[PDB]
């Protein structure tokens, strides 16, 4: 019940990946590379103001790469936003608070 | 003993007691529920002589590793034996003016800047600074406000308002699970959702909503959210685990 960290690993959804879509143009653009899809596995979620979510997802070879996501609060909308990407990981990392 | 208690009510005379503030993009709950607290307990306990807003960046970058690891998460019961150890300066004082060390992280709940995207700027623990960020009177290490004995609460109901009415608002933690970032009105009660994770809180009083026996709690996430700032969740049983975190501490000097 760790007060202010991330919640243990669940394995990915269609949300999640409604997300790395989502966010997808602007990931684009601070790396500047064109991915044919990024595809999240694995997740963490944590409360702030808000959830942040530390998504895994895959790029191209056999390597992950991992994205902070900052996600509105229903009052004020849904956003989203990347707030730091994590490129060129390994394959098997846990997601770890960044 | 009273069926409704509400520290607001009570003890107007002290403005952070009905103050929300608003913690950003990092897991600093457990470092705001303290310093709001403590903040609210040292008003309590001066008569209003003192009112400050206490330091969220000082308990966050200075104590820093020894309560937990900052933005990502940390410890309640080591944020309060920190204010008794080495004190925390403020970030608000009251008369005005500005505090010593204010929270730098940037919010959530706003839009500002031209077009929402509020936080997602720095969201990175800051350093620790043994000074006052300039134009605040007096020193740092002079701006501090210790704490005499820090301590937890039973889970049990009554030690509960027992604390709070005797000493002033507490710090608790609670299990989040999506329904809840759903709230507005009523008395909270979980019933579904993933869990998000855990978050730590100011409780600060009781009563009842139809027949929902309630605790009265700051939030930290602005106000828009919710009841201006606040909510309540189901009192009585550890709903969530809120009673099973609960921690206090009594002022140094006062």
């Amino acid at each position: 019940m760790i007060p202010g960290g991330l919640s243990e690993a669940k394995p990915a959804t269609p949300e999640i990946q409604e997300i790395v879509d989502k966010v997808k143009p602007q990931l684009e653009e601070k790396t500047n590379e064109t991915y044919g899809k990024l595809e999240a596995v694995q997740y963490k979620t944590q409360v702030v103001a808000g959830t942040n979510y530390y998504i895994k997802v895959r790029a191209g070879d056999n390597k992950y790469m991992h994205l902070k996501v900052f996600k509105s609060l229903p009052g004020q909308n849904e956003d989203l936003v990347l707030t730091g990407y994590q490129v060129d990981k390994n394959k098997d990392d846990e997601l770890t608070g960044f | 003993l009273p069926a409704s208690f509400d520290a607001r009510e009570q003890w107007p005379q002290c403005p952070t007691i009905k103050e929300i503030r608003d913690q950003g993009s990092c897991g600093s709950c457990w470092a705001f529920g303290a310093v709001e607290a403590i903040s609210d307990r040292i008003c309590i306990h001066t008569n209003a002589h003192v009112s400050v807003e206490v330091s969220a960046e000082d308990l966050l970058t200075c104590c820093g590793s020894m309560c937990g690891d900052g933005c990502n998460g940390g410890y309640p019961a080591e944020a309060w034996n920190f204010w008794t150890r080495k004190g925390l300066v403020s970030g608000g004082l009251y008369e005005s003016h500005v505090g010593c060390r204010p929270y730098s992280i940037p919010p959530c709940e706003h839009h500002v800047n031209g077009s929402r995207p509020p936080c997602t700027g720095e969201g990175d623990t800051p350093k620790c600074s043994k000074i006052c960020e300039p134009g605040y009177s007096p020193t740092y290490k002079q701006d501090k406000h210790y704490g005499y004995n820090s301590y937890s609460v039973s889970n049990s109901e009554k030690d509960i308002m027992a604390e709070i009415y005797k000493n002033g608002p507490v710090e608790g933690a609670f299990s989040v699970y999506s329904d809840f970032l759903l709230y507005k009105s009523g008395v909270y009660q979980h019933v579904t959702g993933e869990m998000m994770g855990g978050h730590a809180i100011r409780i600060l009083g009781w009563g009842v909503e139809n027949g929902t026996p309630y605790w009265l709690v700051a939030n930290s996430w602005n106000t828009d959210w919710g009841d201006n700032g606040f909510f309540k969740i189901l009192r009585g049983q550890d709903h969530c685990g809120i009673e099973s975190e609960v921690v206090a501490g009594i002022p140094r000097t006062d």
